[PDB]
């Protein structure tokens, strides 16, 4: 209560009334109250999990999620007078409702404030961006500097529904619980992540290269148009006719890497790693190494996602069903 | 009649129409095993009481099984539509959903079901919310895609409602590597951007590198085992074989 | 191959008596009996349901001008779309292009996929294709633009919230209870001086591992670079070699002055030893980035000393070490045996490719372990095996697959279930035992 | 002089039928119908492999006309089979709504007059590198990735001109004119 000279910051009596607006959860009887042992108590207690001013924020929020569902890039917001009340109630709102927080009792000196963690942080940095956002209002931005950042930070509005529902807060407390153990499960990923791109940089650097019209086997060769099919439909298995040939165009020759993965930097090999260590898209790959570079290859590949999907993937899923025993309560 | 309530469900084998010449004897035919049906049902209420009928889940369904059959048959003998046929398939897949009162393990994981679907409020609507808001950030910015085989005309950047969709694609773990090579379109691959990210189409080079590991590492490594323990938690409690 | 199981004759016996193995064998049995059953229930009723829900796919949009005699890919588009003459359900592409079926043009059920919900095993065989975790975009996007929007999605979305995501999972739970029988019953069955000055401090751990950080940022920093390489004197390799001589004097002087007799009892410097081995005939050239490149890239494992966290839960996901690398050596053995039962049955009808060497049928049942696309093998081997010869192989690769594969991973989890918890002596010692915002204040 | 978006007779020029069109022309106006907008004489000047006006001034320009005329039908066979492609498509203009479909199709075939004929030419009224229209053809046309039976492609399009090591302006820059809506 002591040591803060800007403490109570500007009656003090209207806010605390609108603000513990404790409407009752459970309906008694005037005789004895006690528990309720009757059908219709489930659509009270959806009711009122929260406050009132809290119900009429979670309502703006979905309606807000719900109207703001058929924004496209050709049905623009900050132009048109239909979709601008979204921004102008939602910020309204939250402008009376820390209005009335900091004319209450202050910001962060005092303990019954949320600010302990991640809500009142993330609460006053939405709306920092919020405001900033409603008063902006630029016709015309390119993809090519930062304050999009601004921009890209201006919808990840739902990180809010998890601070005012305290059952969505205990389960992203549940959700950062092991974010320190599974910290190191992902140091151990990134070891073998590391093993695996310093193999790949150290073997197959340059060599995934070929000539893409499969007739041609040499780079000094690697000039002209070539004719190059168009895949109609993988299901299929027609037999094309004698004399016809498939559907395709001519299209000049190269000698290129495949697009989606490569192994000469460690970025892109630390992708190609990455992108086999979900288990999929994989025998693409696989046929790959075993097909062009070697037949002595490919193995290392095997015994690599044979030691990863089973070690790695087994030991995050096994240290979070541990850690579910542990927070759930089947620990001890 | 655990034989008769399979011997009735295998008559959907043929997707009903109204020239199959085979499909409507056996029409008939399971109206003759429907009034045996229901014959046994008025024999069964006559059986015992009606108030234990009623305070009893599987009596009264099997009450309204047989309630919505007879006005399927009178239906059908009224109108001769489709409509009636489509409303028949509906019951004779509510008659299949009668084999609650034989089995006690089916039961048992049934259970199990219900108390995955009704407990679990925690979860699934933070992955549909989730899967909602990284829709809205591939809109407010990756908006307009180019074209392949995998970003098809079915699941695009356009919408929020169809990018509901794309997210309830990636979060699945099947081809997200291509889905997110299809969108990383930098020089030499586009027009030159000077003022505008709509009137153009482009892709990020780094912004996408920080965006889609920040989508997929958190979620779709660690919340679909979290609904595995649901269905385990559901399971060591409600199933028991012989002690 | 079978005979091979022949040599597992010593560890086939057990601690533990035949009437327990019978126990547990009979009523896990009887547990996957039960949930398989729940599941092929599921499966027909989803296989009705499809039937009911969808129609005959042939219906696509190709152009009326199609050639019934010279039936050929080139007149269909590569995105092709399909019609279905029903109003209101397949989407209509642009005029000019008008929609004829195709299966009535003289295509038979066998060239048009093994997918469809016409007749019984075909949907059987279709919703356990879905159940694949792979490729699932095929018949959702056959069934988008064919059907309205509100039953295709509402049956693929209930597909998936139950066929993929429940069912798949309920098997986990299995082999979990399972195991936690095996816990039960397993708790029912019970100058020399530079060896004071350097080995004691901790100045040279902290100078050999930024040696190894330094060599492991050195070596994977060589990207392109054009062309123009000569491996017989250029960067990255003298100083590889220089700092391979570095090791050896090292790894000699840890020799010459600690002994013999205090380094064999350490479990990681037989490790030590082998990785002096490697690095010494690595940097000859003829074995220069050759095929013994093995003991080049795993030095990361020499880091493990900077924190004990870390090593202890190494120690917690090791334990003892009959059954994490008696598994992995069982799933090699397995292995080995259908990859050879699947290299005898499918080399002397001649309908499948992919057979030049014992590496590709090790692919094939690979493909099959790894939740991948395991439907084309079969679609290229049963439209020439035959019309009435085809269900009875399909089943064996269904029960092959499913016995490598959905219990198998199962058995993994479940087994790492059973290292992560603890010990069920220590649980009773500590349940017998059981009887920051000072920085905020400040 | 006039530019051959119209005119038969009163164009500055001809359109070559046989081999009629040049026995001993000192000066020549002949404009072609496929690929009107590279222009004949100049091409001769540059660079013209069969037979040239040096060549002769050293009927043999009217000889390599009509292989000229059988060239233009072999880059006619590709324009003709990259349009039937397009035709048996259904996003052909839906993939962007900003680049089309038939500016992918216009820079296609003047990289196809671009790298099978590499003739430099005066007279373009505009200078434009031209090398750089395949570069054109990857920023106005989707992804359209080839069938994978004869070698696996690791998401490489088939569509795309350029790659690793290829001719993209690589320290040269021929002049030739565009042709271009926008």
């Amino acid at each position: 209560r002591e040591n803060h000279p800007y403490f109570d910051k500007p009656f003090r009596n209207f806010c605390r009334v609108v603000v513990r607006a404790r409407f009752n959860a459970s309906k008694t009887d005037p005789v004895t109250g006690a528990v309720k042992n009757t059908k219709y108590h489930q659509l009270y207690d959806l009711l009122g999990l929260v406050t009132y001013l809290d119900w009429v924020m979670i309502i703006v929020t979905i309606c807000s999620c719900i109207s703001m569902m058929f924004e496209s890039p050709f049905r623009r917001v900050m132009h048109a007078p239909t979709l601008q009340i979204a921004e102008y109630v939602f910020v309204i709102f939250m402008s009376i409702e820390l209005n009335l927080k900091i004319m209450a009792d202050g910001l962060f000196f005092t303990p019954t404030a949320v600010i302990r963690d991640f809500g009142g942080v993330m609460d006053i940095f939405i709306y920092l961006v919020s405001l900033i956002f409603l008063c902006w209002m630029p016709q015309n931005v390119p993809a090519e500097s930062g304050a999009q950042l601004l921009m890209v930070l201006r919808c990840l509005r739902p990180l809010r529904i998890f601070k005012l529902v305290p059952q969505m807060r205990k389960v992203v407390r549940e959700l950062f619980s092991g974010f320190k153990e599974i910290f190191l499960v992902s140091i151990l990923l990134l070891t073998l992540m590391l093993v695996f791109a310093s193999f790949g940089v150290q073997l197959f650097a340059g060599k995934l290269a070929k000539c893409n019209d499969p007739n041609i086997i040499r780079r000094e060769d690697c000039n002209g148009i070539f004719r190059i099919n168009v895949s109609v439909s993988k299901n299929l298995n027609l037999k094309l006719r004698p004399g016809e040939k498939k559907p395709g165009f001519w299209v000049p020759r190269v000698w290129a890497n495949p697009r989606n993965f490569n192994f000469d930097n460690v970025g892109n090999a630390m992708l190609a790693l990455f992108e086999v260590l979900s288990l999929k898209g994989w025998v693409e790959v696989r046929d790959v190494i075993i097909h062009r570079v070697g037949p002595i290859h490919g193995i290392y590949i095997h015994v690599f996602v044979f030691l990863g999907c089973m070690i790695g993937l087994t030991l995050f899923v096994g240290v979070v069903i541990a850690n579910f025993n542990e927070n759930k309560g089947t620990a001890l | 009649i655990a034989l008769l309530v399979l011997a009735q469900s295998v008559l959907l084998s043929v997707k009903w129409d109204v020239e199959d010449p085979v499909t409507v004897p056996l029409a008939t035919m399971s109206v003759v095993f429907t009034f045996i049906f229901v014959l046994e049902v008025t024999m069964k209420i006559i059986a015992m009481s009606p108030a234990g009928f009623w305070q009893s889940r599987r009596n009264r369904y099997d009450l309204l099984v047989t309630s919505l059959g007879v006005v399927w048959v009178v239906l059908h003998f009224a109108l001769l539509n489709a409509y009636t046929y489509m409303m028949g398939a509906c019951v004779i897949v509510f008659r299949f959903f009668s084999i609650c009162g034989k089995h006690v393990t089916l039961k048992m994981l049934l259970l199990t079901v219900v108390v995955s679907m009704y407990k679990s409020f925690f979860i699934i609507v933070g992955m549909f919310l989730l899967l909602l808001c990284y829709a809205f950030a591939g809109v407010v910015l990756f908006g307009t895609v180019k074209y392949g085989e995998n970003i098809n005309r079915h699941a695009n950047f356009s919408s929020a409602g169809k990018a509901i969709t794309v997210l309830f694609r990636i979060v699945t773990g099947e081809d997200w590597n291509k889905i997110m090579h299809d969108c990383m379109v930098q020089p030499p691959f586009c027009t030159p951007d000077e003022f505008t990210y709509w009137a153009t189409d482009c892709g990020n080079y780094a912004g996408a590198l920080m965006y889609f590991c920040s989508f997929y590492v958190i979620i779709a490594y660690i919340m679909l085992n979290l609904l595995v323990a649901i269905i385990v938690e559901n399971f060591s409690l409600f199933y028991s074989t012989e002690e | 191959p079978l005979i091979m199981i022949r040599a597992f004759r010593i560890y086939f016996r057990f601690e533990l008596p035949r009437t327990r193995i019978t126990n547990i064998l009979k009523r896990s049995g009887e547990q996957i009996w039960s949930v398989s059953i729940f599941l092929l229930f599921f499966l027909l009723l989803y296989g009705i349901l499809g039937v009911q829900m969808f129609g005959t796919f042939t219906y696509h949009c190709v152009v009326n001008d199609t050639k019934p005699g010279n039936v050929t890919w080139n007149s269909l588009a590569i995105p092709d779309t399909h019609c279905s003459p029903e109003l209101e359900e397949g989407y209509q592409c642009p005029p000019g292009f008008k929609c004829m079926d195709l299966e009535d043009l003289g295509l038979s059920r066998q060239e048009l996929g093994y997918s469809g919900f016409n007749e019984i095993g075909t949907s059987i065989f279709t919703v356990y294709e879905a159940a694949s975790q792979e490729g699932w975009v095929f018949l959702m996007y056959r069934a988008i633009d064919s059907f309205p929007r509100w039953r295709s999605y509402f049956y693929f979305i209930t597909l998936i919230f139950f066929l993929a995501w429940l069912v798949k999972n309920v098997f986990i739970a299995v082999i979990i209870e399972t195991f936690a029988e095996i816990r039960v019953q397993f708790q029912q069955m019970w100058a020399p001086a530079c060896l004071q000055k350097m080995m004691r401090s901790s100045v040279f751990h902290m100078f050999i591992l930024s040696m190894v950080t330094v060599d492991v940022i050195v070596a994977a920093s060589n990207y392109y670079k054009g062309e123009n390489f000569r491996r017989q004197y250029d960067e990255f390799y003298l100083a590889e070699v220089a700092f391979t001589v570095l090791f050896d004097l090292e790894a000699l002087l840890k020799i010459w002055c600690l002994g013999f007799t205090g380094y064999i009892s350490s479990s990681l410097h037989k490790f030590e030893l082998l990785l002096v081995i490697g690095t010494t005939l690595h940097v000859y050239p003829d074995l220069y980035h050759s095929q013994f490149t093995y003991f080049q890239v795993l030095r990361v494992v020499r880091l493990i000393k900077i924190s004990p966290a870390l090593e202890d839960f190494v120690y917690k996901i090791f334990g003892p070490g009959k059954k994490l690398g008696s598994l992995v050596v069982f799933t090699a053995s397995l292995l080995i045996v259908m990859s050879a039962i699947s290299l005898q049955m499918f080399c002397f009808v001649e309908e499948l490719d992919r057979f030049t060497t014992f590496p590709r049928a090790f692919m094939s049942m690979f493909q099959i372990l790894t939740q991948e696309g395991w439907v084309d093998v079969m679609d290229q081997t049963l439209n020439a095996v035959g019309h009435m010869w085809a269900p009875v192989v399909a089943i064996y690769f269904i029960l092959y697959h499913l016995f490598a594969t959905l219990i198998l991973l199962s058995l993994f989890v479940a087994v790492i279930l059973d290292n992560l918890e603890l010990d069920e002596d220590l649980k009773k010692l500590k349940q017998l035992k059981q009887s920051k915002l000072p920085l905020r204040l400040r | 002089a006039r530019n051959w978006s119209r005119g038969a007779a009163g164009g500055d020029g001809q359109e070559v039928r046989s081999k009629h069109p040049t026995p001993l022309w000192n000066l020549s106006d002949f404009y072609l119908s496929f690929c009107n907008s590279y222009t004949l004489w100049e091409l001769f000047s540059g660079l013209s492999s069969p037979n040239t006006l040096n060549c002769s001034l050293d009927t043999t320009c009217r000889q390599c006309v009509e292989a000229y005329q059988d060239y233009d039908h072999h880059a006619q066979e590709k324009y003709e089979e990259f349009e039937s492609v397009l035709h048996k498509y259904l996003q052909s203009e839906e993939y962007s709504v900003k680049s089309c479909p038939e500016d992918c199709k216009i820079v296609y075939k003047a990289w196809l007059c671009s790298q099978y004929f590499e003739v430099t030419q005066f007279n373009c009224r505009k200078t434009i590198p031209c090398k750089q229209y395949c570069l054109e053809v990857q920023t106005r046309c989707p992804f359209i990735l080839p069938d994978n039976d004869e070698v696996i492609y690791g998401g490489l399009s088939s569509f795309i001109c350029t790659g690793l090591y290829e001719t993209f302006l690589t320290n040269d820059e021929p002049e030739c004119c565009d042709v271009r809506r926008e």
